[PDB]
C-alpha cells in the first residue's frame, strides 16, 4: 500500500570472536575432581568446539539465530558442570573484539563468552529485521518480531549480565539498543496498521508511541560517553532518529486530523493538519543528506498532508467557520505500546537440544 | 522458530482487540 513509508532501519553489527580454549581446562577438572580419564569426554568437547565455530561464523539467516541460541544454552550446561566463571578453578581466557574501538578484550570467565553470544543474537535479529524491504504485511510482521527478539536479547543481557564486560555492552548502551529496537518494531507495526486501514485514532496512537521510543533513543544518543564511543555511528543514528521523531509525529497528527474529520470537528481538523504539516516540514529539513528511500517517503507524505491541510483550511474558512483550537488546548496523543522485548530462556531444551555434557557428572 | 511464529500471529490479535 502506498501509505506505508518504508523508511530504512538501523541494525547492529555482530562482534568478532577470539579464542576460548576450554578443552584443556575441562580435561584437567575431570581428572582432578571427577577422578576420571581426562580423555573420556573428547567427543563432547569436539561437539562444543564445532558448535562454537558455527556460532562465531554464523549464517545471516533465521537458522543462524537458532545456532546462537543453541550454543548459548550449551555454555550454560557446561558452566553448571565445570566451574569456568570468574575466579573459579577451570576458568580460561575468553577474548572478543569490542566492536566500536576494534580492540581485543579478554576475561577469564565463561559468562563473558555467554554475554557476547547473546549480544550477537540481538545483533543478528536486528540485521534480519532491517534486511526486509517491508512490501508485504508478512514482511512487516516478521520484521516487527525480529526487532522485538533483538530487544529481548539486549534486555536479557542487560538484566542478567549487569556488570559490563566491555563498553559496547554497558547498561546505557544496551538501553539505547532496546529502545531503538522497540521503536523499530513499533514502526513496523505502524506500517501494518496503515496497510490494514485500521481506525485513524489507533494509527495515531501507534505512531505517537514510535515517537516516544525514538525520543528515548535520542536522549541516550546525546549522552557524551555514548557519543564518544559510537563516534560517527552516533552522528548517523541521531540524524535518522531525529528525522523520524518529527516524521512520525506528523503521521500521528495527520491521523488525529482524520479522526476530527470523521467526527465533523472541522476546526480541529485544520489545527491537526497544520501541526502535521509543520512537523513534516521539520522532518524534511532534518532529512538533508538522507538516502532517496527517506526522501521518497517524505515526498509522498507531503502530497497527502499538504493537500489535506489546504483543503481543510479552505473548507473551514468558507463553509464551516469553526474555531481553530490552539495546539496546547487539545489533549496530547498518548502512545499505544504494542511491542515488547520478547522473553529469552537460554536453557529451554527446545532451543538447546540435548545437553552435550550429560555424561559429565 | 515455533515461538517466533506465535509472536508474529499475536500481532493480528493485538490490533483487533485494540481497535475494538
Amino acid at each position: 500500500m502506498e501509505a506505508v513509508p518504508r523508511m530504512p532501519m538501523i541494525w547492529l553489527d555482530l562482534k568478532e570472536a577470539g579464542d576460548f580454549h576450554f578443552q584443556p581446562a575441562v580435561k584437567k577438572f575431570v581428572l582432578k575432581n571427577y577422578g576420571e580419564n581426562p580423555e573420556a569426554y573428547n567427543e563432547e568437547l569436539k561437539k562444543l568446539e564445532l558448535l562454537r565455530q558455527n556460532a562465531v561464523r554464523v549464517p545471516r539467516d533465521f537458522e543462524g539465530c537458532s545456532v546462537l541460541r543453541k550454543y548459548l544454552g550449551q555454555l550454560h550446561y557446561l558452566q553448571s558442570r565445570v566451574p569456568m566463571g570468574s575466579g573459579q578453578e577451570a576458568a580460561v581466557p575468553v577474548t572478543w573484539t569490542e566492536i566500536f574501538s576494534g580492540k581485543s578484550v579478554a576475561h577469564e570467565d565463561i559468562k563473558y563468552e555467554q554475554a557476547c553470544i547473546l549480544y550477537n543474537l540481538g545483533a543478528l535479529h536486528s540485521m534480519l529485521g532491517a534486511m526486509d524491504k517491508r512490501v508485504s504485511e508478512e514482511g512487516m510482521k516478521v520484521s516487527c518480531t525480529h526487532f522485538q527478539c533483538a530487544a529481548g536479547a539486549f534486555a536479557y543481557l542487560r538484566e542478567h549480565f549487569p556488570q559490563a564486560y566491555s563498553v559496547d555492552m554497558s547498561r546505557q548502551i544496551l538501553t539505547l539498543n532496546v529502545n531503538l529496537m522497540l521503536g523499530q518494531a513499533q514502526e513496523c507495526l505502524l506500517e501494518k496498521s496503515m496497510l490494514d486501514n485500521r481506525k485513524s485514532f489507533l494509527v495515531a496512537r501507534i505512531s505517537a508511541q514510535v515517537v516516544d521510543y525514538y525520543k528515548e533513543a535520542c536522549r541516550a544518543l546525546e549522552n557524551p560517553d555514548t557519543a564518544s564511543l559510537l563516534g560517527r555511528i552516533q552522528k548517523d543514528w541521531k540524524k535518522l532518529v531525529q528525522m523520524k521523531i518529527y516524521y512520525f509525529a506528523a503521521v500521528a497528527h495527520l491521523h488525529m486530523g482524520k479522526q476530527a474529520e470523521e467526527q465533523q470537528k472541522f476546526g480541529e481538523r485544520v489545527a491537526y493538519f497544520q501541526s502535521a504539516l509543520d512537523k513534516l516540514n521539520e522532518a524534511i529539513k532534518l532529512a538533508k543528506g538522507q538516502p532517496d528511500t527517506v526522501q521518497d517517503a517524505l515526498r509522498f507524505t507531503m502530497d497527502v498532508i499538504g493537500g489535506k491541510y489546504n483543503s481543510a483550511k479552505k473548507d473551514n474558512d468558507f463553509i464551516y467557520h469553526e474555531a481553530v483550537p490552539a495546539l496546547d488546548t487539545l489533549q496530547p496523543v498518548k502512545g499505544a505500546p504494542l511491542v515488547k522485548p520478547l522473553p529469552v530462556n537460554p536453557t529451554d531444551p527446545a532451543v538447546t537440544g540435548p545437553d552435550i555434557f550429560a555424561k559429565l557428572v | 522458530d515455533s515461538y517466533f511464529k506465535a509472536a508474529v500471529s499475536d500481532l493480528d490479535k493485538l490490533l483487533d482487540d485494540f481497535e475494538q
